[PDB]
């Protein structure tokens, strides 16, 4: 029967739907889509769902915002009906072959409802909620069965039941345990048709207490988040995650005589992945046209490259070429996969094996912040079990698979077991983890460059030494690193004072909202997972230096938009210096093996990637294989 | 009728079916027509499955439409609800089942017999309804619609004994074929018939699984017959046919599992492959529930496409998570395809026979075959012949005493870093339809044996294979050999001699069978050649596991002009285009080497005296130049009766490759070519 | 849940709505009477029922007729449901201030379906039957509610509840035996407001065997009828009653584990009052064009009023003057209601003194055949109390309450006890019963114009005797008779060979589709309650003859659209008449009173009413007195 005050609400969030047009314009845009590939195929279907932000909703009418927040269950289903309608209503062309229920997102600041695990009481009860958390389980995404469809031959007719559960709807209904028909309600057999009946998808996530934000030293909170048909797979383990959705309680809680407590869930509404650094989840980001256009911009430049280089880590002096490494592998080659099956890597990895104190560790910490997916493991803080994949009769992803497509920072390198070193090797040329453990035969993907830290087998790099004395590992390991870098702290003057400049005056730092004696605060950058180029703040006083999102753009635009084709022209000077680096004698700091020749394709590839150039040309080898002579002997030519 | 609501469908079955006839009694363009001539082999029992494809359904469909005739989409109407089709299917050539010309003789199967004893005895039954009610003297027509009124005859489903399967149509010759990944099989697709692609993880044995379960009553001799739907059943006490039901007495019914209809059971494990899985994401399985004549289809390793109705299954999980009508969901395999086939299931039809010979009048097989292994590796010619050999392997000889020889080519591949050893056990692992790519000190401890667990499915403890068991009468590539544990060399020692694996632990006494080629790959002592240290010094490899190898290769990185310009040139043309650089070479596809070498494989040539009386020779010149050399810095380790075998296995092994019955001088010269320059990298 | 027979079905009598135009025309028809005395309000609303030919449905679909005749639960609410969406959908302008359920009837031939309480057995359950039989009891006209309205003072919001019982619906649903709602969900304390409540009128009737038709000495059959918001006070108790309804089965019968059988009764759908000669029931008959054209036409003759005369019972030969008084009688005066409330009669009465077999019960009889509604009754076998009413705590009405506005035929007057002569005094003049009894002090309404036959004293009038001594009747009651005719069989060659000739020509007589010697079959004439106007037979061969269908006709038309007004130029002469006949020494047949000058204004009044005039004019006076000086005297002039 129709409720007034219902319609009463309908009518008010249609008013607000009507006042902030971007809300047709995104139901617009959903249905022409899936229009134009319904009749293009007789992709993908985009689902009826709308992100609303609640700013604007308070906005317009603060009881409208405030009801929903508190009172969800009468507040959130005319609402929906609203926006159903108001599809409907654009509707003048449906799609080939109210009607078709939109669902409701939500988004903005929830205020005292923007809770963790921990915090999320029992006075939270029917409230509109958003829980920050870490995913630790994930149900298998079943199907649930709203509507049987089954046939009477004798009659030759179609029958149908709708089902209904206690967690498909915000209000409460009257149960109604309608049996599956097995039968006509004369006595006729019935048979039932699958692909006719209706299936929505249904998982059951658990969502815990971050770690970075949960009690040291205190047993974790969870909460049970349930999605449905297009909020399923939108996480995997581990992922953080922001769920907006009603905190419901169902049952009975041991007052219905046949629990301990009522069973209190949250009705999942809206699901973000977020991106924590050292984490599996990449970042994604907003490319506006003025972002593209900046970005294009600046590529034509010819020192762009050097642009990029020294705005990766103004703070560290110096380690110029080991920032023009970190860019390119940051960019990376393309992959190579041979019709027979073959797979030809396009990862660069790097490996940076140094004196105490020569910012290698902050390199590595650099990379882990800026990267768009980098995991941060030390050597035998993590094993081949922690880093690889791991038997749990299912499999746990290590480091090195939940980095896949990402960076992988190893520091300590060095203080690594043997039993590590076999997975590393696996890892980094075939990019693959094969486990073979407990019946469990798979191969994990781990496509993956690594960037390692290490120091000298007596703590300082004797310059006296060779190399292969002062590194300590297996020459088969060495030849997987790329770019192998020995740094040295040579005490000079000239060097020594300008360093030294360099740290006073980065430690002379002040944010442009702060006074001079405030401690700066410090959040923990829960970024979600989708105004300058350049920065003020220039420890060197020189070429312009671009702002770290501005940069992580870049590197996004070119690594997404750009896969560039090797030239001829570019090949001609790569053979050149494989064939002259091979047969050369000059005491190498690396061996010389046919992966030199990948690394100089890989780094003449990623150069071109930074150029934004769809080909790789003949500047762009001679560099790579400049960076490359340089890592191997020293070379500024 | 307010209860209950009926809904409007655009599928009519009965035009639905009277279309499903006529395909099948009109269709005969793959003398007559191909489906009855397939019911008349099964009325004779040559056949106990019909696979009616979607292909043959569409062309039938294509030719009505030319024709002029408006044909309902049977072949959407499958696609989309599969369940009742074949239903329909198999009540459509019950219909237009043919009479076996073939009489039931003692060697026929006691299902085959049982089924001809019922449909007599209903056959019996209506005649005799007939003629009790022409006694009674109360038209034909009206006279049998009386009788199967009165007769409670065996149903078609007793009387069946075919497998009715779908077939899906061809990419080239089109919903159902498409494959899809595990993840990309939702709710949606609940009740269609599809097609996942994956790899076969685990499967289970094949076990009776009742249908109609059968009893039999003494008090009025009927037969009463209970339909099996879900996991478990509750038997019948009391007898409910019509006598008992109308008598008071009622009979006490035993179970008859002769006449109970039993099923082939499996349930395999498929799993998404490493280019389906997300960014970041573990692989699901699924479930596949394997019935009837397509059992022993699947096993554990196996790349397949398997095309099935996706069906929904009751919910098996924990009570409390239950939230509405949650339900479990496998797939009723229909067909199965298989991406690499097996070298057993080899048969020399006429389309293999064509590409045969379109491959040997080509000319060069043996070079062009070696080279076509892994293109874009270049210049590993002897190895590639010798990973070609260990494909093809010797001639394995079980003498009359019951001893056995081995019959299979271990090859070792030794070498400096960045020489391709690991590419190329990637391609042999590509080529084999049975190859398991391992990586020592890995997770392989417990690969290199088998694992004793309970099998879900069916309460027993079996144990399953593992790397070495899983590539079985196949290829096992080892990577980084020269770094596993004891217990795995052990292991690897006893595969590469007697093919088997001894366990004897605490709760397990097995003889498992690993009739395994063993290709490994290994970093020399101090993971780069030493010229100056002594070959066998720079190998970490003990004498017996050296001398199991029947080849080892030394594949050192010397530095060269030419050379390494040759090599630049190569891979460079390889980053390009995706393909190797020499256009006077077209390498062989990598499904057509398999066809050849599964042909290869059926030839069992055998040594002539005049071939032997060489390899005598040879042997001896081997044994007297090893014994002239045992510390000379050019030692590889004396020679042994082993060599001799090495030498006879890979000469019938080049035999085989020529599809020869004759061991010839020119397959010995080779073997000895080969096993010489194994090692002349060192020079 | 929409159902896809139920739609079909919808749609089939769509079809059959559209086919017969006459349903959109009906439908429409009521819909502008409805709105347009709704915008002149702001007389009476037409319910929204449709009456279905049956014999136009089997023409259409016999499977539809078949499926409303033997399954009406799954074929009623599909039509209803049709009847509804088309209204609604000509429902272009709607009334001022799907929607507004539309029901239906049913009329044509039932076939065997058509039955009477005795014969409607448990196998005509659940099926569309017609049955015919007398209406025995009336309950009570109640309320049911079926929408409660409740205010709620704390929140001032208006709440509402629906009712449902099984009586209201032709399937079965769930029984929800919903509270009335005595607080809001929330603990408000709600206020009852009615007249935003709504009632549905609800009767229950009682239908027996009629007992025309019930077999004699045999106790009687009923049925229950349940008519519902439009078909109550359709009927009332003694009236023959066709009624079209469901038989129904309710309850349990006993099964239901808390009767002797199940609870069967008939919801009725159709009220059809029958009209049988006798009873309570007047004679409604359709008046076409035609019909009114022929009436107006045989008005215009001068001689209409013989030709009405003699058509009356041409069967009996003579008694000419006795055939104008009781067409008079037919037609009758106009009464008068003066402002203070007295009443002047205007209904004619007649008495037949005579000797044996002069037709004064053939003349009775077919008065009581012809007239609109006439009630016969016999001297002695029908009391005061079954003339007049009767006391039950209730009252029953007798013959001449009954017989209000009609005509009550008494044969055998003379063989009437004075207790009856009374009420009979009182009923002639002032057209009132008042009971005044057992506390009920009743004044019923009895204008009935009363026709009756007496024999004289020795059975043979005595010409030699005078009238006074021959009738013995009480002068006063004698007074109240308009007119009394003496009769006399006189042996008279003559008319002795006419009348014999006349009375051998009526036996001498055969219907148009019947053999030389076929017994003529005779049915009951149970005529519904709502083609040439001169007669084939005459018995008389002479003026032409009308039918007695177009006479009754003519007289309604008559008696329904003309109300004549006295003229001076007819007071003259009814006022020199009457001084004539005080004052004249004639020796009169009856007393000359006042009551002679209103007989002589309601004979003038009820021959202008002949004449189709709105004036009394000089000649309707004339022939008035004329007949009154025939009836007093036997003068022919
Ligand atoms: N070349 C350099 N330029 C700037 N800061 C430096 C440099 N070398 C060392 N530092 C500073 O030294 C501190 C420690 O460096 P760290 O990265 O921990 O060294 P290591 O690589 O030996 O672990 C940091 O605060 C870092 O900023
Ligand atoms: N002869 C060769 N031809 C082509 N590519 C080669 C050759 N030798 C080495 N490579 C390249 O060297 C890379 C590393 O070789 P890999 O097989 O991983 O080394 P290893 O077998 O020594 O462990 C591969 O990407 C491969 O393409
Ligand atoms: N004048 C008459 N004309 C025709 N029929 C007459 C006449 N008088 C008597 N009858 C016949 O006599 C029969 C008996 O008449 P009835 O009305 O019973 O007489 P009464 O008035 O004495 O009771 C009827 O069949 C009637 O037709
Ligand atoms: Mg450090
Ligand atoms: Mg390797
Ligand atoms: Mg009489
Ligand atoms: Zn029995």
């Amino acid at each position: 029967a129709p409720d007034a005050v219902f319609g009463d609400r309908v009518r008010r969030f249609q008013e607000f739907l009507d006042t902030f047009t971007s809300y047709r314009d995104s139901v617009r845009s959903i249905q022409v889509y899936n229009s134009n590939n319904a009749a293009n195929y007789n992709l993908n279907i985009l689902p009826h769902r709308i992100i609303i932000s609640l700013d604007d909703l308070r906005e317009f009418d603060r009881s409208f915002w405030s009801g929903i927040l508190v009172e969800p269950a009468y507040f959130i289903p005319p609402a929906e009906k609203a926006l159903t309608d108001l599809a409907d209503s654009m509707d003048d062309v449906p799609h080939p072959n109210s009607r078709h229920p939109w669902k409701l997102s939500f988004k903005g600041s929830f205020g005292a409802h923007a809770l963790s695990p921990r915090t999320l009481t029992a006075q939270h009860l029917n409230k509109l909620v958003s829980v920050e958390g870490i995913v630790t389980k994930t149900s298998l995404v079943r199907p649930k069965l709203i509507r049987s469809v089954h046939y009477a031959a004798k009659t030759g007719r179609f029958h149908y039941r709708d089902y209904t559960d206690a967690t498909t709807t915000l209000t409460t209904r009257i149960p109604t345990p309608a049996i599956y028909p097995t039968e006509d309600t004369e006595g006729n057999k019935l048979t039932t048709e699958y692909g006719y009946s209706t299936f929505i998808d249904h998982q059951r996530i658990t969502v815990q207490e971050m770690p970075e934000m949960a009690p040291a030293g205190q047993l974790p909170r969870s909460i049970d988040v349930i999605l449905d048909d297009d909020l399923v797979d939108k996480t995997k383990p581990g992922d953080r995650v922001n769920v907006v959705g009603v905190f419901k309680s169902l049952g009975a809680g041991g007052m219905n005589q046949s629990l301990i407590g009522f069973k209190t869930l949250i009705l999942g509404n809206t699901v973000y992945p977020l991106h924590a650094r050292s984490t599996g989840v990449a970042a994604r980001q907003m490319l506006t046209d003025f972002d593209i256009r900046n970005i294009n911009k600046l590529s034509k430049k010819k020192d762009i490259f050097d642009i990029l280089s020294q705005s990766l880590a103004p703070s560290i002096y110096g380690h110029d070429h080991i920032k023009k490494a970190i860019l390119l592998m940051l960019m990376g080659g393309v992959e190579k996969n041979l019709e027979n099956g073959s797979h030809l890597r396009g990862d660069i990895n790097i490996l940076m094996v140094g004196d105490p104190s020569t910012a290698k560790s902050q390199l590595l910490r650099f990379v882990l912040n800026t990267a768009s997916l980098a995991i941060a493991t030390t050597g035998r803080g993590s094993s081949g079990v922690g880093l690889t994949a791991a038997v749990t009769r299912r499999l746990e992803a290590g480091a090195m698979v939940l980095a896949d497509r990402g960076v992988v920072c190893i520091d300590e390198f060095d203080k690594m077991t043997d039993v590590d070193r076999v997975a590393i090797h696996e890892v980094m040329e075939q990019q693959t983890v094969t486990i073979a453990k407990a019946g469990i035969h798979t191969t994990l993907n781990a496509r993956c460059s690594v960037i390692a830290a290490a120091n000298p087998v007596f703590g300082q790099y004797d310059v006296n030494r060779d190399p292969h004395q002062n590194i300590a590992l297996p020459d088969s390991l060495l030849s997987r690193f790329d770019l192998l870098f020995v740094v040295t702290d040579d005490i000079n003057e000239i060097r020594d004072r300008s360093i030294s400049e360099h740290v006073l005056r980065t430690h002379r730092y002040l944010p442009p909202g702060y006074l001079e004696g405030e401690p700066v605060r410090e959040r923990l950058n829960l970024s979600l997972a989708v105004d300058h180029v350049f920065e003020k703040f220039n420890p060197l006083l020189i070429p312009k230096l671009v702002t770290i999102p501005f940069l992580r753009k870049y590197v996004q635009y070119a690594k997404e938009r750009v896969i560039p084709q090797l030239t001829q022209e570019a090949i001609n000077v790569i053979v050149k210096n494989y064939t002259d680096l091979r047969n050369d004698d000059n005491t190498k700091k690396s061996p010389i093996t046919a992966r030199t020749l990948e690394t100089l394709i890989r780094l003449a590839t990623a150069h071109a990637k930074v150029r934004l150039s769809k080909t790789v040309n003949k500047v762009d080898a001679k560099v790579a294989a400049n960076l490359l002579r340089f890592a191997l002997l020293g070379e500024d030519i | 009728s307010a209860a209950l609501p009926s809904i409007q469908l655009p599928v009519d079955y009965n035009n639905l079916f009277n279309e499903i006839t006529d395909f099948l009694v009109t269709f005969k363009q793959d003398k007559g027509p191909k489906y009855m001539a397939m019911l008349q082999k099964v009325a004779n029992r040559e056949l106990n499955s019909v696979i009616i494809d979607l292909d043959d359904i569409l062309q039938y469909q294509n030719e009505k439409f030319l024709q002029g005739t408006q044909a309902d989409d049977l072949v959407s109407a499958i696609q989309q609800n599969a369940n009742h089709f074949t239903e329909l299917f198999c009540r459509a050539i019950d219909n237009n089942m043919p009479l076996p010309t073939k009489e039931i003789d003692y060697k026929d199967d006691v299902l085959d017999v049982i089924l001809n004893q019922r449909r007599l005895r209903n056959e019996r039954m209506l005649s005799d309804r007939t003629n009790e009610i022409r006694s009674e003297n109360l038209m034909n027509d009206a006279l049998r619609e009386v009788v199967e009124d009165e007769t409670e005859l065996f149903p078609p489903n007793l009387t069946r004994r075919y497998f009715l399967y779908f077939k899906p149509l061809s990419q080239n010759c089109a919903i159902s074929s498409k494959p899809l990944s595990v993840r990309q099989i939702k709710g949606d697709f609940l009740g269609q018939l599809i097609t996942v692609r994956g790899i076969i993880t685990r499967v289970s044995d094949v076990k009776p699984a009742v249908e109609v379960i059968a009893y039999t009553c003494d008090q009025c001799g009927y037969e009463v017959f209970q339909e099996v739907n879900s996991r478990t059943f509750t038997p019948l006490s009391e007898c409910t046919s019509e006598e008992c039901s109308q008598n008071q007495t009622k009979g006490q019914l035993f179970m008859s599992t002769r006449a109970s209809k039993f099923s082939a059971f499996q349930e395999c494990k498929i799993q998404e492959l490493s280019q389906q899985v997300p960014v970041g994401h573990i692989p699901r399985s699924l479930n596949i529930h394997v019935n009837g004549t397509l059992v022993r289809s699947l096993s554990p390793g196996d790349i397949v496409d398997v095309t099935g109705i996706f069906l929904p299954a009751p919910y098996t999980g924990f009570k409390a998570l239950k939230a509405g009508l949650l339900t479990e969901t496998y797939l009723e395999a229909q067909f199965v395809r298989q991406h690499k086939k097996k070298f057993a299931s080899f048969s020399l039809t006429s389309d293999v026979e064509e590409r045969v010979m379109e491959l040997i009048t080509s000319g060069d097989v043996y070079n062009r075959l070696a080279k076509s292994i892994a293109p874009e590796i270049y210049g590993n010619l002897d190895v590639k012949k010798a990973l070609l050999l260990l494909l093809v392997g010797g001639v394995d000889k079980r003498v009359g005493d019951g001893m056995k020889i081995r019959g299979d080519i271990n090859v070792c591949l030794m070498g400096d870093p960045g020489v391709a050893k690991s590419q190329l056990l990637k391609a042999i692992c590509k080529i084999s339809p049975r190859g398991v790519y391992t990586t020592g000190k890995g997770s392989s401890g417990v690969g290199l044996t088998a694992a004793v667990m309970k099998d879900p499915v069916t309460d027993e403890m079996i144990l399953e294979g593992g790397a070495l068991v899983l590539a079985d009468n196949g290829i096992c590539c080892i990577d980084e050999f020269d770094k596993m544990d004891e217990s795995d060399r052990t292991a690897i020692h006893e595969v590469m001699e007697q093919q088997t694996i001894s366990i004897s632990k605490a709760g397990i006494n097995t003889t498992l069978n690993a009739r395994t080629s063993i290709l490994a790959a290994a970093n020399p002592l101090y993971g780069r050649y030493n010229p100056r240290l002594s070959p066998l010094d720079n190998i970490n490899l003990p004498a017996a596991l050296l001398s199991r190898f029947d080849i080892l290769f030394l594949m050192l990185d010397i530095p060269s002009r030419d050379d390494d310009e040759k090599l630049a040139e190569h891979v460079t043309y390889v980053h390009m285009h995706n393909k190797q650089p020499d256009l006077d070479f077209t390498p062989v596809e990598p499904s057509k080497m398999r066809e050849y070498i599964a042909y290869a494989k059926t030839k069992r040539p055998v040594m002539s005296e005049a071939v032997n009386d060489y390899v005598v020779q040879a042997y001896i010149r081997l044994r007297q130049d090893s014994k002239r050399e045992m510390d000379s810095k050019f030692s590889f380790g004396q020679a042994t009766p082993r060599t001799l075998l090495g030498i006879i296995r890979l000469s019938q092994a080049l035999a085989k490759l020529r599809l020869a019955d004759m061991v010839d001088i020119d397959d010995v010269e080779e073997a000895l070519r080969l096993v010489r320059v194994s090692k002349e990298s060192l020079y």
